[PDB]
């Protein structure tokens, strides 16, 4: 019944490490820690190893570079046809499972919630798939004439058999007069979704930006921004966009949720890149800073603390007019914020949460939970890098359990030991946690709800956490005769 | 605006006036085609001319209705007692397989990867197998580890048998520990092929080199089945009533339906390892889905077993055929309680058949499902006009043609093997049918062509718990019948609900 | 026009241009109100001002959701072995009772009338009883004839006991033949009252004057139940698993679900006459529906039985309560297989509860049904806002209030006893709810108020075969949960299916 | 396997009569017969069957009551009146929306057909009387249903037994609310069947609607004005009939009572001719209109092309050459449809044998439509037909046809079991036992939720429905393959 949280977390680490054979144990030990007291402001200090190979056989939660490129970066771009290039599986499992929302007539002007594939058969593996790919491109040009560009998302066999998709892309671009983007996101590359992000960002650079300007007529304003790294999960980017426009900015493009190829192409015309997902798109921001002198800045639209801070931070880079717009937006939504807090904070305050998500949300959502009086007692990333773990110290407190590339065994034991009031993670984690009698909310798909970004999203976030935790189902777990 | 008294999430929120205005502003700069061009192209994609170009595709697949082999391998392995699926190859695959199964069953799905990376293209995956098996065995305490492969492992050509023997030589697992294996290449066949390959590998592991001690039992293989939970329980109920001596080979019905009672069960139920071992002794093996088992049945025949395959038995006649076969094997009659169930089903069909006669359908899915569903439709006086299976062969098309030819309601029906849901969309747009029977991907066909969808095929991601109830047996047939009728009656009421315009036909009794 | 290649029946036919033109021509001479007046009055009927006037009604009933006593008498009698319901009185009644039950079950319903005519107002119905019982006995070979009364026979005041004795004296039926009787006046209570009266009359016939030889069995009375076929089979399955010694008093589950196999069975199954006679010996009688049995339970108590009543047990907690009561009576524990069913049901609810939490409902039907359904709704985090029973008393309102008060989700909620579906229409129009749970008459409420209907209460005339599957038990609760979810998911998909307008939210996975 | 049909039918009669006690047997024997050869329109057969007398107690008659005949049949379809089912709750619940008398309206606002309105008698109403309750009800209707043009009061069993005065109430309230109130004494203890309800209901139209000042003095008449009398628009049957009558050149002033309004009924005495389909239910008011207004009436039949063509020609011959030419043009217009129906369905149906049992008209009226599809009727009978119905039946059925008046459940079961026809056409209480026997069944009242069957558009649907019942795969599945 009584515990010292930091020490109890350390004991859980010792317990799980004892379960491994020696070789795996030595690898895993560097990925598990407890946040320490810190020496803008760092709340905690943490050394955790990250962004290295997974250990075989341990039940990692990670995905691959193809997920990071096709599933994450490219797939949401609505007016392109994305070919899942290789056998049928990858593009079947990833067909419409990421809720990167868009407005379009699917199959006609927009192609997101579809699978396009080269459906490799054994002949394609033996003889190569480039001729098939050329034909595929012709078939797309004919049957999907309003597609503005085509991407080629390489699955595992492409690089293994020596196909030359870049040659195909050059050849067909000249023939059909539409951008063709070859992406080398084969799943054998890297260790996770992360390298897919970076490969995909480089492909935007190399095959979209590295081309003649198609928007010479674009009229610029002093307040033109790109939102970079908001994939519009459940409309998150739309609930963010409204605030930015109310403050007085003009959003030239939002990468890549609800994005069109034209929006991506125009990005170098903006005055500033606002980056939400640092992990997935910092690469292209760094490039745009170097090549076009466009500065970039990180922000956070989860919960009122972060939204207000973000609006102020962003506005301070412009002028007094936009600074005033920030204050006006914060004031406009204060009655909503207060209403959400008054309704839900009494129902949620004091509850403890464990998180596990990919590259951003493991830190980014923490202050939204704290705005409802909830505390984070464990967090971790599937594929965060050292610079994500360092940023996490701005958000989590001393004593928080930290787990990089957590294994199914570890995370089970940690949840069973801690018994948090709520777990926030993915689909592979949801059902075992609920069977334990612990509330769970999906932190990728938003459990088919959302948006969670922005002021309108904060109300939904609160509602969803409350309905998961304060529900009659939990009281029915134990049969009355047991 | 948002309102804390009646919170609006995405669906209603973005219809608020401020969002409509914002999105209209965004559209001005997207460089998307103008509305009249969108209408022109949309109409064209519903034409006969487009249908012809669409059906002339040679290389591009669009919205195929099939998965890759390892999904089937994971599925079949999950039906053995305390068995962990170990997919040698790239880990992205395993995240996907597990998520796909979990979304359909609303349940955990456990499997592991050997986590091969680019290093293996040069050096091979030996250390991934050795270390991986050691880690899986120690962490997850399986009774058996069933090894399959991802497409990279197939291309690289790792020797599974040698790697596993080396793993045992290094002490990754005990020498007697069961590590059956199969090659499951994504670029051959589909998930059904992976089911077959993996199951053959399991049986071969246990049977190789043995001489049977013949007994009169029958082994029963259910196949890759979205309704496995309800179906296997129904199968067991039927078998129990008949008194047949049997072994089900791969039973996922507990594994994908564990309770929520405060304990997470990583493993539950499944074919006992000793039952799988003893299954070699049976005189008969039957498969409920021909296309999930041909290599497996050939292997069973190599031990002198007699085999039979069915096609996802749905409805009165297919159930009759299964029971008659079980009766022939076992020497037991069909008991009175089952005949009563049959007569109750016939009663229901005769009561309702005015709503079913002459209904036209499109049906897609796995080859056995499509066949079985078409057969049941024909028994109702319906017309399975557009039957399609992305993973259906020419031999399957021929079997479907024989089925169509057996009934006057099959005239004009066609079976399209190797075609995808974009092909299906052109069929639905040009030769309209009343109802579409498929999986959740068919919702896009419902949207695009206004053909209502009934979900009776894996995966069902947008309705909950349907898998818990049978579609096999007389009972499952009755369930399917009510599902079909409820869809028809819901549409009849929707078509007649407009006051003073269409509600002259809004009948209280139907 | 009509076309032989695609025949148009009523629904599409009258939308053809030639019929629209004809009907527009007819309308010009009908002298019906002009369209703008129709809109004005329609809107007014949906207002708060109209609601007030509607709820101030004192004398007029409009679209009541209740039947008269003899329907319940025919229902309960039909659950005893080879028993013919004989309704002493006017024959139009019987034509109606039989048609009402047939339209719900899609089955035969047999009952006879004594065919009293106007001359019985002057002379009484003695000869109708004497001759009627003679003819029924000879033609239809019943083991028992259960006599009830129509409202004319009640007003005339015929002495049933004396008439039946005279019939025996005249040889209409053998002296020892069982002719239990009850007064079932249409102008008291409803069909539930007739169920209670008839059942008491049957039990009194067999028990009167006897001393019990006590045993520890429990009698179980299911009540008037549109889902009796599936429910009583589920009940029996549960009782069998628990090993409880019981007798069901009135089982219609075979009677209203005979096979179509070439034989018409006028009678099938039901409580054995000797079991009904031996039921006096039980120490316990339980009723699954309080309002169907108060006079009956008082009569059981007169033989020293201990009694308990439930309220149409639906869902986890109500099923738990029934099982604990059965366990207390029998001394047998709940077996593991039933606890696994319970845990699986909890798993389904936890999986799906995001779609159920905060949903608002209107619920109507018989008092026990409404209570039971409301309780299940509260377990889902839903709000049973408008609960209504035309045959619900003030005592029932109080029980409903105690249920609402037991949960924080009961805070809006009200129970309206004695109100009708025209009252319900004003509730739905002024205080909108997500879903309506009721019977087929509710389709008019769906039409008038755009509140989607789920059919879970007698009668269900416009969907087929729902009565074959249970709603009681853990299994039935799971069936109900899926029915609710399917309605929610169907609406969500319909709300998000418009391409480029609402389909941003047309999610593949939910 | 070999039989003489007339003799076999006579044996089945003997067989069922042996089942009864003596008293009931002597009553039933007069109601069962075999159609005889007719004396050398045309009578095909002759017979004597007793009809329209009381049912025997305890026998499982199929009949209903006078309230069904009045509220259920005649008055209930009238769309812009509120029909109060006056008495306890049952009658109006069982009869709520079960008869498919179709109409165009906004229900609850301008039309009130598919609703139950009742006084919901409780014991205090029985003891003290229900007139004061009825007065209050009328005021509540006037307030809550302001577009209703009139109110009927459909008496259930207790009203006449307890001495209520609904006619006094109706007179009083008509003066107060200024709308027609029609009190109908259709209590179910009156008469023997639905039939007397028809007659009582017709008298009420005569006495309470046709009384008083002409509300339609401005109506402009034409030489071709007709009323269609006794078509209750089952599944749209009246609409499918109306189109033909209008194409031929007639103007339909009113159709009684399917999709009818009070105004249409009130204008009926302005027409030139009454076309009666259902003779049984509405001949009374036709005879009245002939006597009081000199409006002639004539019977017609719109079931199947033989009857439709003969009916159009017969009706047209009463008018002039213009209407006669209209009849020929209508018949020619639909001949391709008729030929298409016959070509498709007659090969699937010819030679099949049918047994019918329905109420007052359809047991004869549908026979020629069956014959147009090559089907033969081998048994028929009426719940509540009178002698003049049985006589008219001889124009339609052939010698050897089994004839059953007010048939009992026992009788009809045995007759069906013995004859094993290819199809039975009867009601909802008959449907499910017949199908359990492995015999196709189509509802001949509700049309099994299909229709229309009247008219040329209806004939295609009729054919379709008979074919899908008989020629469907279910029957072949009845016998389990191991039995
Ligand atoms: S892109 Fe990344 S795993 Fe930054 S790959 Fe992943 S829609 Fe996660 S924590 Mo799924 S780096 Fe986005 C993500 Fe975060 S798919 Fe979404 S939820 S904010
Ligand atoms: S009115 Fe009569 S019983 Fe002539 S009471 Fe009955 S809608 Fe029948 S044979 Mo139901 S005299 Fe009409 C009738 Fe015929 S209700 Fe209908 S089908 S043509
Ligand atoms: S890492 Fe190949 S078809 Fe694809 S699911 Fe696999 S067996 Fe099947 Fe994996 S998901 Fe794909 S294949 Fe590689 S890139 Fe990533
Ligand atoms: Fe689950
Ligand atoms: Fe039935």
């Amino acid at each position: 019944d009584k515990t010292n949280d930091s020490a109890f977390h350390a004991r859980l680490i010792a317990e799980v490490l004892e379960a491994y054979p020696d070789k795996a144990r030595k690898r895993r030990q560097k990925h598990l820690n407890v946040a320490g007291q810190a020496e803008g402001v760092m709340l905690s200090e943490c050394d955790v190893k990250s962004n290295v190979k997974s250990v075989p056989g341990v039940m990692t939660i990670r995905g691959c570079a193809y997920a990071g490129s096709k599933g994450v970066v490219w797939g949401p771009v609505k007016d392109m046809v994305h070919i899942s290039h290789g056998p049928v599986g990858c593009g079947q499992y990833s067909w419409s499972q990421r809720r990167n929302y868009y407005i379009g007539n699917t199959g006609v002007d927009s192609f997101v919630t579809m699978q396009f594939t080269s459906d490799f058969q054994e002949k394609d593996i033996v003889f190569g798939g480039d001729k098939k790919l050329e034909k595929i491109i012709d078939e797309i040009d004919e049957l999907f004439p309003l597609a503005k560009g085509i991407s080629v998302q390489s699955e595992c066999p492409i690089g293994l058999i020596g196909d030359d998709i870049e040659a195909v892309s050059r050849k067909k671009k000249k023939e059909i007069g539409k951008t063709i983007v070859p992406v080398r996101c084969e799943g054998f590359r890297g260790v996770s979704q992360s390298l897919g992000h970076h490969i995909a960002n480089d492909a935007i650079r190399d095959w979209v930006f590295d081309g003649e300007d198609k928007h010479a007529a674009f009229e610029t304003t002093p307040y033109d921004v790109n939102v970079i790294g908001d994939y519009n999960i459940g409309g998150d980017a739309w609930s963010s966009r409204i605030l930015l426009e109310e403050m007085g900015l003009r959003v030239v493009g939002n990468w890549s949720g609800d994005a069109t190829l034209a929006e991506i192409e125009r990005a170098p015309k903006a005055k500033l890149n606002l980056i939400h997902c640092y992990r997935s798109m910092n690469y292209i921001c760094r490039h745009m800073e170097e090549k076009y002198n466009i500065p970039w800045t990180e922000y956070n639209f989860f919960g009122p603390s972060q939204i207000a801070a973000s609006l102020r931070k962003i506005a301070a880079l412009f002028d007094e007019k936009i600074q005033e717009g920030a204050e006006r937006v914060i004031a406009k939504y204060q009655p909503l914020v207060d209403a959400v807090i008054e309704k839900f904070r009494p129902r949620l305050a004091g509850k403890k949460v464990m998180l596990y998500v990919g590259g951003l949300r493991p830190r980014h959502v923490v202050n939204a939970y704290n705005d409802l009086g909830m505390e984070i007692v464990g967090t971790g990333y599937e594929f965060g890098h050292n610079d994500d773990y360092q940023r996490t110290g701005h958000y989590v407190r001393e004593g928080t359990l930290i787990y990089d590339d957590v294994t199914g065994y570890e995370l089970e034991k940690f949840i069973e030991g801690i018994r948090p009031d709520l777990v926030g993670s993915g689909i592979k984690e949801k059902y075992p946690v609920q069977k334990m009698g612990i509330p769970f909310r999906q932190m990728h798909s938003w459990d088919y709800s959302g948006p969670y970004h922005g002021y309108d999203g904060f109300a939904i976030f609160a509602r969803d956490m409350d309905l998961a935790i304060n529900n009659p189902v939990w009281s029915m777990f134990k049969a009355p005769w047991k | 605006p948002q309102n804390v008294d009646k919170i609006l999430d995405h669906a209603p929120l973005f219809r608020e006036p401020e969002y409509q205005e914002m999105l209209a502003g965004k559209a001005k700069l997207e460089n998307m085609p103008p509305a009249d061009k969108v209408v022109e192209i949309a109409d064209w994609t519903k034409s006969w001319e487009y249908r012809e170009k669409n059906f002339a595709r040679e290389s591009l697949s669009v919205n195929p209705a099939k998965a890759c082999q390892p999904l089937g391998a994971v599925f079949v392995a999950s039906g053995f007692e305390r068995t962990m699926s170990f997919v040698h190859g790239s880990q992205g695959c395993v995240a996907y397989y597990r998520s796909h199964l979990s979304r359909h069953f609303k349940e955990p799905s456990s499997a592991v990867s050997s986590s091969m990376t680019e290093d293996a293209a040069v050096f091979g995956g030996l250390n991934n197998m050795v270390d991986g098996l050691a880690n899986t065995y120690k962490l997850y305490d399986p009774k058996m580890i069933a090894v399959s492969t991802t497409c990279m492992a197939e291309v690289i050509g790792d020797d599974l048998h040698a790697f596993i023997q080396t793993a045992k030589g290094k002490g990754s697992v005990p020498e007697e520990f069961d590590v059956p294996f199969a090659h499951t290449p994504a670029f051959v066949g589909s998930h059904v092929t992976g089911y077959d390959n993996m199951l053959k590998g399991i049986l071969e592991h246990f049977w190789k080199g043995r001489t049977p001690v013949p007994n009169r039992s029958v082994n029963i293989i259910p196949g890759f089945d979205g309704f496995a939970v309800g179906n296997n329980r129904e199968l067991k109920r039927i078998l129990g009533m008949m008194g047949v001596q049997y072994t089900i080979l791969s039973d996922v019905s507990d594994q994908f339906d564990t309770p929520s009672d405060g304990e997470y069960r990583m493993y539950d139920g499944g074919t006992k390892i000793e039952a799988a071992r003893d299954a070699v002794n049976a005189d008969y093996t039957i498969s409920l889905q021909e296309y999930c088992t041909p290599k497996t049945l050939e292997y069973c025949q190599s031990f002198g077993q007699k085999t039979a395959s069915f096609h996802y038995p749905l409805g009165i006649g297919a159930t009759d055929d299964l029971l008659q076969k079980l009766s022939e094997i076992s020497g037991k009659p069909v008991p009175q309680e089952l005949e009563m169930e049959r007569g109750r089903l016939v009663d229901a069909l005769a009561d309702s058949q005015a709503y079913l006669h002459g209904k036209t359908y499109a049906i897609y899915g796995d080859p056995d499902f499509v066949y079985g569903m078409a057969r049941f439709i024909l028994e109702t006086g319906g017309e399975p006009k557009h039957c399609l299976a992305t993973n259906g062969s020419k031999a399957w098309e021929a079997q479907m043609q024989e089925l169509f030819d057996s009934s006057p309601f099959g005239v004009g029906c066609k079976a399209w093997g190797g075609k995808d849901l974009w092909h299906m969309r052109s069929l639905l747009a040009t030769e309209k049918v009343d109802l579409l029977i498929g999986n959740s991907y068919g919702k896009y066909l419902e949207r695009d062509t206004d053909t209502p969808l009934i979900r009776l095929m894996f995966p069902i991601f947008d309705r909950h718990h349907h898998h818990r109830f049978p579609v096999w047996g007389y009972q499952g047939a009755l369930r399917v019948l009510v599902t079909l009728l409820d869809k028809i009656f819901d549409k009849l009421d929707d078509d007649t609900i407009q006051a003073g315009v269409t509600d002259y036909s809004f009948d209280l009794t139907r």
